[PDB]
């Protein structure tokens, strides 16, 4: 089982040699455990500022952005193409209930597409009549649900969780504590 | 078998790379599909309280509901209670000054739904003198919120069981997040010798607050975006 | 991103301190999880119950000690969550003891990720490479005009944000830490408001403490695990 | 009368909630009363109405079409059965208040136009 | 399928309805031996062991001030204003580090130098504001500001504390060998 | 649940002046008995008498305020000062903040008319 | 009166020899009265110092 006991001498700790190593082993609660004490020959040297790689270190990148031939700016400047708030009042929704949508329209062309925007941006029609005169169709497919039902709360990333027992928990079976994955 | 032959990490190969490739991608590109849903979500809302939803706003992943003051107790029920929402963790409550609008504060609801793995804001306005209703008989988290709100701006809590200063010291005048309150308050204290306590007294620095806010660009810097808008809530273009 | 890519010899130093944190803990572990005095103090003292959790605001292991399985690591994967395996630990009981068996358990957790980031750090740049954004390196800076511009209006003006607001909340140690910043286009933000985990659940603090012994109300301060620097700001 | 929530007995994983006894029957009479309030006091015409009354009826006829409380929470979808029970006591009350609250109405207040403009 | 107020991860988990607790008569250990651990307090002697074998490994203490702690080239600690190799100093009053400095610990004042150069003729920071963050160092386009990694100079009144030009020059002067150290270690990581 | 503590009055709004007139005048009398337990909390060198006047200088400022709404904000800060005062939350150095005459003389020269201001450049 | 029991007992051990079998007995009843008491302060705990269900009216 990963994440299991590991034997003492593959920890960078120093520990004990000689006829005290059996000694230790005999007397230890559990003899896998280290010290505490890191190796000195081997923890943090060469010192930060003597280090080799600073002779040659350069600073990174990546491409396409390092290029310097075919990346005009503007086509990777992230935060002017930034969303904008949609601001949506109870005249723009009534707008959506008669006129339709853009990717599905319910308008007229000409004169009386543009005199019905016009009505329902003055206040002709309020959203409590905007909702009686819709339809069957119009409600079920554009308020709630194909099948009549309410738009759940949505979540951009959903979760399943799923419960670890037996040996791969953290804690055995007595304790008050679960592990969810 | 033993820490004295312990293999050396550091003299082992490390990776190498030549060339990092890491692709040109605009980060509001994956909130598209779930935009399209609280817009969705959001009309359904609408619909369902027209007595009170004032409208809405989207921005990739955040809904928020604008409500006057008056509609603040049922719209919240609403959310926490209906199924399809169940905004059960109250999350902040806070205010922020707008000096220009009329009414100067606007008070800002954060909810969590850990049924739905869902979050919702909720906005309503105020005034100096026009409260708005306490919602801590709906959520018992908001107490110290409203308490911090008042304490911070001014906002009066109408119901609020236990409204009093939570952070200023005791005997405070001003609400230090107005933007009409001075960064360094109008008083300071120090320890006074001959009536041996603590004194209060008018401000004096001895280095005076710089405000290098003058510096500010002179050229608008960023533009109008783009709109993420989904087609089904944009209204048609005859013809 | 960050300020300044990690010195040469830094990740076989965590790998090394990596490979004893785990008997570190488990010394810990002999001292406080079995010691029956232990379970004196902290066994069924602070019950809170799961609705009371939602109701009164409280999140991370006050939340999860209650049986609730919300993780905005697992929930919201930010940064490379999404990328490193781990569990997470839930409670049933929702007292001290519960509590502190959670935060023992993300101790192993956390090792577990740390080492798992040890062994996949990738190669690339460490801050986003805008010099609009993030300032230039300094031999860029002192060899080019554009960014000897852009450094100097970075630290002078500062960039602009464009208009918005947002909530932003992560799995801070102690619970849900979330900030409300109102941006209104320019280089300085217009509000900043910080959701501190620790200032719910001292809120909180009345309503779970009713009713106990004063060593107890010890013992419950201990589980919510205050700072006071997140409690008043 | 109606066992919402047993608040003793055997805990189930949440605290505070524990086994409930019969459930079943308990969620089929909150949906009747949910439905009955709605029949009764909601306009025919109200978008709420129309959505609360198709959730009930579904999850209705999910309940009474399965026996086995694991199969009846995997079709829901909403927690364990206490916590459906629980939801149906809720929306039931919510329906109730909204009776009285008539929210299918005209907006009252309308909001001023400085009221919601923001820096962009 | 489809669901209602629900989803398919809003459902619970496989066995998230967690076992009947057993009772004392499914107790897999006899009474005499449960009463044993009890009255031996067998886990407290456990715990009293793990104490006693701490006694017997290495302290982890150092002798302050004869050693000293791990420090790294880029600590930052007091400040010094450095100069050219020819002796010029490095500051040209382009006062990016008194613009960028969170704490506005830092009050500068220049004018043209008598042989023309742009030069400071007064440059003082506060050492009871600095926050010691740095970004002084970062900014400043011809390093002239450092921070050295230096922490022992406390003082016994706060007069010494307000460094003027000439106390930075000296600090600069009296460290430029350490920062020559932490300047080759860092530098290619700036 | 977080219960209120001693003398906490929940916010309400009068709608009328009169039921608040009726609020101030309780509140008043509240002051008033509260005086002693005052001057006994925080240690003060002056007199009861002193401290029911100070109340009595406060709650006069605002004796010609109309519209009701900020009378309703002034009547609630002023409870939010008494449940203060008398919870002993505030300690001695705020609460002598309302208590500004009371300390000696500061000195020789505070100016009344034009000459004497001119001459400490604040005419 | 504990205390006063505990120290009602150092005349019996300082003389158990010269009582034998006797005062054995005796100091037997006397510990056994005295128990009986303790058995009543424990069976009276007298040093020691919301689970109601929710129901809906439908
Ligand atoms: C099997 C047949 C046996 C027949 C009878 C045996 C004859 C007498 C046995 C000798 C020891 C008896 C004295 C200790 C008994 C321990 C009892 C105990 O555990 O106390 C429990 C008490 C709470 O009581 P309780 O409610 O019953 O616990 C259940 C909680 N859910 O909570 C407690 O008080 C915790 C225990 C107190 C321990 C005190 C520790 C302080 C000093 C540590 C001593 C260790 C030795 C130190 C010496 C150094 C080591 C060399
Ligand atoms: S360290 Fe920070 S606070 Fe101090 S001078 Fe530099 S920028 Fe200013
Ligand atoms: S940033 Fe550097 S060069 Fe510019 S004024 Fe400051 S110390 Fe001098």
């Amino acid at each position: 089982l990963p994440g299991g006991p590991v034997p003492v001498f593959k920890k960078y700790t120093v520990g004990s040699k000689g006829i005290w190593e059996k000694l230790r082993v005999l007397l230890a609660i559990a003899p896998n455990r280290s010290t505490g004490n890191p190796i000195v020959p081997l923890y943090r040297v060469p010192t930060p500022g003597s280090r080799p790689e600073a002779n040659v270190y350069q600073d990174p990148s990546s491409y396409p952005t390092n290029d310097i031939a075919e990346n005009p700016y503007w086509k990777r400047d992230h935060r002017r193409a930034y969303p904008q708030t949609a601001f949506f009042d109870q005249k723009t929704v009534t707008g959506l209930l008669e006129l339709g949508s853009e990717a599905t329209p319910r308008i007229a062309d000409g004169e009386a597409g543009t005199k019905a925007l016009a009505n329902i941006a003055n206040g002709g029609v309020s959203f409590t009549q905007a909702l009686g005169k819709s339809s069957k169709d119009v409600i079920y497919g554009e308020v709630l649900t194909v099948n009549g039902l309410p738009p759940v709360a949505p979540t951009l990333a959903p979760k399943q969780w799923k419960i670890i027992e037996g040996e791969a928990a953290i804690y055995p079976k007595g304790y008050p504590c679960r592990t969810f994955h | 078998p033993s820490w004295e032959n312990i293999k050396d990490i550091r003299l082992d190969p490390k990776v190498h790379v030549d060339e990092v490739y890491e692709p040109i991608v605009n980060p509001a590109d994956r909130y598209l599909q779930h935009v399209s849903d609280l817009h969705q979500y959001a009309k359904y809302i609408m619909a369902a309280l027209p007595k009170y939803i004032q409208g809405f706003s989207v921005w990739k992943d955040e809904l928020t509901l604008h409500v006057a003051p008056s509609a603040v107790i049922p719209v919240t029920t609403f959310l926490r209670d209906n199924t399809s929402t169940q905004y059960k963790s109250i999350i902040d409550i806070t205010a922020v000054d707008y000096p220009s609008r009329e009414n100067r504060f606007e008070v800002v609801y954060n909810f969590l739904s850990v049924r739905h793995n869902s979050r919702i804001r909720l906005k309503t306005y105020a005034t100096e003198v026009t409260p708005v209703p306490s919602i801590t008989c709906l959520y018992e988290g908001a107490n110290w919120f409203e308490r911090e709100a008042y304490d911070m701006y001014g906002v009066f809590f109408e119901g609020h069981p236990d409204l009093r200063r939570i952070m200023t010291d005791y005997g405070f005048e001003g609400h230090p997040l107005r933007k009409d309150f001075p960064l360094t308050g109008y008083t300071e204290v120090r320890w006074d010798e001959e009536k041996r306590r603590v004194v209060y007294e008018p401000l004096e620095l001895t280095q005076a607050f710089r405000n290098f806010s003058a510096g500010s660009t002179a050229w608008e810097p960023v533009g109008p975006g783009r709109d993420d808008r989904p087609d089904s809530f944009k209204l048609p273009t005859p013809k | 991103g960050v300020s300044q890519d990690l010195p040469a010899g830094l990740l076989d130093d965590i790998y090394m301190w990596a490979t004893q944190f785990g008997d570190r803990l488990d010394e810990i572990e002999e001292l406080l999880t079995d010691n029956r005095i232990w379970k004196l103090r902290t066994v069924n003292i602070g019950t809170v119950t799961a609705q009371d959790a939602l109701n009164l605001g409280l999140s991370g292991p006050m939340l999860r000690g209650s049986g609730i399985p919300f993780d905005i690591r697992k929930n919201a994967p930010y940064d490379a969550y999404d990328k490193v395996d781990f569990d997470v630990p839930v409670g049933m009981n929702g007292d001290c003891y519960d509590r502190y068996l959670i935060r023992m358990a993300e101790f192993r957790q956390s090792l577990r990720i740390i080492e798992q980031c040890c062994n996949d750090m990738p190669a690339g740049a460490v801050k986003v490479e805008d010099f609009k954004i993030n300032s230039p390196p300094r031999n860029l800076m002192k060899e080019d005009m554009e960014a000897l511009i852009h450094h100097f209006l970075l630290y002078t003006k500062g960039y602009s944000v464009p208009p918005g607001e947002t909530y932003t909340a992560i799995e801070a140690p102690k619970g849900e830490m979330g900030v409300y910043v109102v941006s209104d286009g320019s280089e300085r933000p217009y509000k900043c408001k910080i959701r501190a985990p620790g200032f719910a659940h001292l809120g909180a603090f009345d309503h779970i403490a009713r009713g106990h012994f004063l060593p107890d109300a010890v013992a419950i301060i201990g589980t919510m695990d205050l700072v006071f620097g997140e409690v008043d700001r | 009368s109606v066992l919402v929530q047993m608040r003793e007995g055997t805990p189930i994983g949440l605290t505070g909630i524990y086994q409930h006894p019969n459930p079943r029957p308990a969620l089929i009479a909150l949906y009747e009363a949910t439905l009955k309030e709605l029949q009764d006091k909601h306009p025919k015409d109200s978008v709420y109405r129309q959505s609360i009354e198709n959730l009930t009826a579904h999850r209705k006829q999910i309940v009474e079409d399965n026996e086995v409380s694991e199969v009846i929470e995997n079709k829901i979808g909403a927690g364990l059965i206490e916590e459906v029970v629980i939801q149906a006591h809720e929306e039931l009350e919510l329906a109730k208040k909204m009776s009285e609250w008539k929210p299918w109405e005209e907006l009252e207040e309308k909001p001023l136009e400085d009221q919601w403009v923001y820096f962009n | 399928n489809i669901y209602a107020g629900g989803s398919a991860a809003a459902a619970p988990p496989a066995g998230f309805r967690i076992h009947r607790p057993a009772t004392w008569e499914e107790s897999e250990e006899g009474a005499l031996s449960k009463a044993t651990k009890y009255f031996l307090l067998a886990e407290m002697f456990r715990g009293l062991y793990v104490v006693l074998e701490q006694f017997f490994r290495a302290p982890y203490t150092i002798y302050y001030p004869f050693e000293k702690g791990p420090v790294s080239p880029r600590f930052r600690g007091e400040h010094a204003l450095r100069r050219y190799p020819s002796g010029e100093e490095r500051c040209i009053a382009c006062k990016l580090c008194e613009a960028i400095c969170p704490a506005l610990a830092i009050t500068i004042d220049a004018e043209e130098r008598i042989d023309g150069s742009r030069r400071t003729t007064k440059y003082d920071i506060d050492m009871t504001k600095c926050i010691y963050c740095g970004y002084c160092q970062e900014s400043c386009p011809v390093d002239a500001i450092v921070e050295t990694p230096n922490v022992e100079y406390a003082t016994e009144t706060r007069e010494e504390l307000l460094y003027n030009k000439e106390k930075l020059l000296a600090n600069g002067d009296k460290w430029e060998l350490e920062l020559q150290y932490a300047l080759d270690a860092d530098a290619p990581y700036r | 649940a977080i219960i209120a503590t001693a003398f906490a009055e929940t916010v309400k709004f009068s709608g009328s002046k009169q039921e608040l007139q009726k609020r101030t005048l309780a509140l008043y009398r509240q002051f008033l008995r509260g005086a002693p337990t005052f001057a006994d909390l925080y240690e003060v060198q002056f007199s009861i008498p002193t401290i029911r006047t100070k109340i009595r200088q406060e709650f006069e400022r605002h004796r010609f305020v109309d519209d009701l709404s900020i009378q309703n904000v002034l009547y609630a800060k002023g409870h939010m000062e008494y449940q203060e005062c008398i919870n002993f939350w505030k300690q001695q150095a705020q609460f002598l903040k309302y208590f500004p005459e009371e300390d000696d003389i500061q000195g020789r020269h505070q100016p009344s008319n034009f000459v004497d201001k001119f001459l400490k450049n604040r005419a | 009166p504990f205390d006063l029991e505990i120290s009602t007992l150092l005349p019996y051990v300082m003389s158990i020899y010269l009582v034998s079998n006797y005062g054995f007995t005796i100091v037997l009843l006397f510990l056994l009265i005295l128990i009986i008491g303790f058995v009543y302060e424990i069976n009276t705990n007298a040093l020691k110092i919301n689970t109601d269900s929710l129901i809906y009216k439908l």
